[PDB]
């Protein structure tokens, strides 16, 4: 299995340019057969309390690591959606200000940015150098009000306007096309697959 | 004599870890100079006698 | 009585892994602070070279700034010391790193470690016990630096270690600037404009190849060094603005020093620190160990420990001794008992083994030899010479 | 020289020992240890 | 595009957890600094096929490949056998100081190092100078005052 | 792969350039392990001689007459010779540790 | 239409040490009939949407 | 669309550089023409898989 999917691999290779950019972007996902399944667990919320997303991330950050720490446990995987940030626009009020989604989608990918650490003191230097110190900036945001704070101009009138006059910013999920729920709640489940021999 | 000597050195080549290769040299080296040296025992001395 | 004695001495004696030998080359490692350029470490190293040439036991000296086996930067260096052939040369090369050692502790700046090449061609990098200390409940990075100061210290005062030290990258402060947006915006300066003016001011960036005597060679765009020795000069970078009036970083941009680890080590799946030591000679590597063991139980809750190299294979190699020399028993008696039809006689075959070990254990004390592999494979020589022995008789 | 002495010290004792002693003490064991089973069964 | 604390939460982190399916790996550990890169280094069981551990490493990295960040994904990931320790310190010097450590190192890499690769079992040929290039040094004063 | 093999490939291809070089420019080899290996090797087959010799002394001693004692000189080196097949045969090598 | 209709993938951000997608996307209640998709307006070059 | 010069300074030096290292090889042939195609050959030891 190893070197069949290696060889699949390679072959694939060739036209992953030649694939529209949004898939390169997402990327292929390419695995072998399970081959192994020893169980499933599953994380439920009988309150309603938590959502999905919730879940899944708690299960993620705090309970899949762990697992894995047992002896004889390999592989475990997560069957829940990855918490994303979404931007939900008004056509309304984008005409409103006279504004397009484009604008909104370059105003995002402007504002938000990694900016390259560097170090003073670098090679080559001046000569009589002492001491070289690293450097570094924040670009991303990493809370919602940042986003919402995101700068657009008005082009009907040129009043400086924010992404949330004219668009809804929430943290929710990747993808919404599949749902799991447990007696008719939210919940999520992970196959805890095992090592070999 | 000749198989318990031989048979002696055979357990510490199946260790683990870098012992076991370490062993497993000596344990080959030894135990075939030991089989080849009785086959020549009962062999070549008795003519050679 | 006789097996008493044998058990006794079998089990409370030091144990070692691999004997060390003089291979004719020794390594040493120099570790300047964080806060040091190039200039300072090839000062320690030109240090290091001057003190080596008095030396008429020293045949080639090659020093790499810049590349160290424990990680890389411009307070890393490492240098190959050869040494002469040992008829022509009288120096007991461990005797050089100790030297070496000494004179470079009392006037140099950072740590100069010189250290013997390992037993094993491709196990560690030093001849000494590695070790690993790991942050298990996730108590931080400056949690575990202070387990670590506290080891370092328990460590400096005791007798059975030699030198017990990092190997790793220190600690070091670090400028983090943080843009304005508020201001930013204010001014009417685009974001995407101090984004790329930071971004460039110190980083070299890449563009295009060009033919050179026939070769392919790279073409590379960078900020002069004179523009980026100092804060100063990167904050005063000016932007463009709306209004066409040019501005400085120094305006939206406030500069903040903060002290923060330069390198992160994980092993195993968890934050930990490397640590290494070189056991002192009336100890072996076993008991060392066995210390090193004692003194991180006491260290702070949360934080454990895990050998790795040549120290794991050494608690490889101790744990199975006891298996390996009783299945080898039984496999001796059971083939007595087969080629002589008893299971009396090959029990008198087996009583002599006691008597094997008591000569060799005792053998090894006295010429202060520990408890080492080739220990065991000569006890199991042993174990079968004398089965030899006996059957000759029996 | 240090591995040639780890490897030759234990095992030169052990032989010495193991001789001088097997030789005055096999015969001890054998005796001994026959006697015993004799007696027992 | 990261500091060492950014690789080691959103790469090194990621990446490790793959390692526990891995067949005969004994303990792996990850090292990230101030650099740019992290290595990954794991070990397995003594006595057992390197190039049968590099693919399967190869195989299990790719679990996280579309989960990694977007930027990480298109530089990718590299699997390769490790040493720990050198065999020969090839070196080439001007005694006459005729050329410098620049023009040394160029000519090692151009007609030494890949010959030197084709020595029989040569496994890695590491050169601690650079190939020369045409660099250029921007003064921003002179750029700002331009308008460039 | 084994050290020797690899090291004399490097010298004999350094020495190969040697006549490729430009005027001012010299190699040099500050670093080598490989020689320590053939030592090693040659002083455990010079301890191996040295067994022989005092074993053969040994029987010698004992059994009066080198008629006797050559008759089981001769079975050594054969089953070393063969022990040499064997190791070929299996795919172990001349090490320090099987030597 | 691709970005309207469709969910747009721009860059990532991090999430207390976890990068994570950020995407835009129109509001759900102006994406379920026909009707809204053909009201959807797309910048000119006269400056008129 | 290019000179046998332009692929065989862009194209098949660069893959040979790297290529040189990889185990079991007997011997490597690049040829280039005017075509707009490079071949690069790696021909092993025997019995390699
Ligand atoms: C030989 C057949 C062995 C069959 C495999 C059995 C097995 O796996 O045991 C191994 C040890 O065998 C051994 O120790 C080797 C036994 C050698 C038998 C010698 C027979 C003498 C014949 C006389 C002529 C591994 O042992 P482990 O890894 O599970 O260690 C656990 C310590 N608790």
């Amino acid at each position: 299995v190893e070197m069949a999917q290696v060889d699949v691999q390679n072959k694939i290779k060739a036209v992953e340019a030649r694939l529209p950019q949004v898939v390169r972007q997402q990327g292929l996902q390419v695995e072998a057969s399970s081959s192994g399944f020893l169980m499933l667990v599953g994380i439920n919320s009988p309150n309603n309390q938590y959502s999905e997303v919730d879940l899944s991330d708690y299960l993620v950050r705090n309970v899949v690591e762990e697992l894995k720490r047992v002896e004889g446990v390999g592989k475990v995987q997560s069957f829940g959606a990855e918490k994303a940030m979404r931007i939900w626009v008004d056509p309304n009020k984008l005409v409103s200000y006279g504004l397009s989604i484009s604008d909104v989608n370059n105003a995002i990918r402007e504002n938000n940015v990694e900016i390259a650490p560097g170090r003073l003191g670098d090679l080559p230097a001046e000569k009589g150098q002492l001491i070289t110190i690293p450097l570094s900036a924040q670009g991303q945001l990493s809370s919602l009000e940042q986003f919402k704070n995101i700068s657009l101009k008005s082009k009907t009138n040129g009043s400086v306007i924010k992404l949330s006059d004219v668009a809804n910013v929430e943290i929710g999920s990747q993808a919404y096309n599949f749902a799991i729920l447990e007696n008719g709640k939210p919940a999520t489940a992970a196959a805890i697959q095992l090592s070999p021999g | 004599i000749t198989l318990v000597l031989a048979a002696v050195f055979l357990p510490m080549a199946f260790a683990s870890g870098s012992v076991g290769v370490i062993y497993k040299q000596f344990t080959l080296t030894m135990s075939v100079s030991i089989l080849f040296s009785a086959l020549l025992a009962l062999i070549l001395t008795p003519a050679l006698c | 009585v006789i097996t008493g004695i044998t058990f006794a001495g079998m089990k409370y004696w030091p144990t070692a892994f691999m004997p060390e030998e003089d291979q004719g080359w020794f390594m040493t490692s120099f570790q300047l602070p964080s806060d040091a350029t190039a200039e300072r470490t090839r000062n320690v190293v030109n240090q290091f070279e001057n003190n080596l040439k008095d030396n008429p036991d020293v045949k080639s000296n090659t020093a790499i700034l810049g590349w160290g086996f424990s990680g890389a930067g411009q307070n890393v260096a490492v240098a190959f010391t050869t040494l002469k052939d040992f008829k022509e040369r009288t120096s007991s090369a461990s005797k050089m790193t100790s030297d070496v050692n000494s004179s470079m502790a009392n006037s140099t700046e950072g740590e100069t470690m010189a250290v013997l090449p390992p037993a094993i061609d491709e196990l560690g990098t030093f001849s000494g016990f590695s070790l690993r200390l790991q942050d298990r409940a996730n108590l931080g990075m400056p949690a575990l630096l202070a387990a670590q100061d506290e080891l370092m210290a328990m460590a400096a005062k005791n007798k059975k270690f030699y030198m017990v030290w990092n190997e790793g990258l220190p600690q070091g402060d670090n400028i983090s600037l943080k843009i304005d947006r508020e201001k930013l915006s204010a001014l009417g300066v685009k974001f995407s404009d101090v984004s790329d003016i930071i971004s460039t001011s110190m980083g070299s960036m890449y563009i295009n190849d060009f033919p050179n005597q026939g070769r392919m060679q790279q073409v590379i765009v960078q900020v002069e060094a004179k523009s980026r020795m100092q804060l100063k000069d990167i904050l005063n970078l000016k932007v463009m603005g709306s209004s066409g009036q040019l501005v400085s970083l120094s305006e939206v941009v406030t500069p903040q020093w903060n002290k923060a680890p330069q390198q992160y080590n994980r092993y195993n799946g968890r934050p930990s620190l490397s640590i290494a030591g070189i056991p002192n000679f009336d100890t072996s590597s076993g008991e060392a160990m066995r210390e090193m063991e004692q003194l991180i139980a006491k260290l702070p809750k949360g934080i454990g420990y895990e050998w790795t190299g040549i120290s794991l294979q050494e608690k490889q190699s101790e744990s199975q001794m006891a298996f390996l020399l009783g299945l080898s028993m039984l496999v001796v008696f059971l083939v007595l008992a087969a080629l002589y039809e008893s299971w009396a006689i090959p029990l008198s075959v087996m009583l002599v083994v006691p008597l094997g070990i008591f000569g060799a254990i005792i053998a090894i004390m006295s010429r202060g030899l520990m408890n080492d592999v080739f220990f065991k494979i000569g006890l199991i020589t042993i174990i079968g010479l004398s089965a030899k022995n006996a059957i000759l008789i029996v | 020289s240090e591995t040639q002495h780890a490897l030759g010290t234990g095992v030169f004792g052990g032989m010495i020992s193991a001789t001088i002693l097997a030789i005055f003490f096999v015969p001890v064991f054998f005796i001994f240890i026959l006697g015993a089973v004799e007696k027992l069964f | 595009g990261a500091t060492a604390k950014t690789i080691n939460d959103s790469v090194v982190t990621l990446i490790e957890r793959e390692l526990s399916g891995v067949k005969n790996l004994l303990y792996y550990s990850a090292t990230t600094d101030t650099s740019g890169t992290a290595e990954i280094t794991a070990t397995f069981k003594p006595g057992t096929d390197v190039e049968m551990a590099q693919v399967d490493v190869q195989n299990k990295i790719k679990a996280v490949e579309a989960r990694l960040p977007q930027v990480v994904r298109q530089q990718g990931l590299q699997v390769e056998a490790s040493s720990s320790g050198f065999l020969m310190l090839v070196g080439i010097n001007s005694p006459n100081n005729q050329y410098s450590e620049v023009d040394l190192s160029d000519y090692l890499v151009r007609n030494v190092v890949e010959e030197l690769k084709r020595v029989e079992g040569v496994g890695k040929v590491q050169s601690f100078g650079a190939e020369k290039a045409m660099r250029i040094w921007v003064d921003p004063n002179k750029l700002v005052s331009y308008g460039l | 792969a084994n050290a020797v093999k690899t090291a004399e490939g490097v010298r004999a291809k350094i020495e190969e350039l040697k006549l490729n070089l430009p005027e001012g420019m010299e190699f040099s080899i500050p670093y080598d392990t490989a020689p320590f290996v053939k030592i090693s090797i040659e002083k455990v087959i010079h301890t191996l001689l040295e067994a022989m010799v005092l074993v053969f002394i040994v029987m010698y001693l004992f059994l009066h007459n080198v008629r006797y004692t050559l008759i089981p000189a001769i079975v050594a080196p054969i089953a070393l010779l063969g022990t040499f097949t064997v190791m070929l045969l299996a795919g172990f090598s001349i090490n320090v540790l099987t030597m």
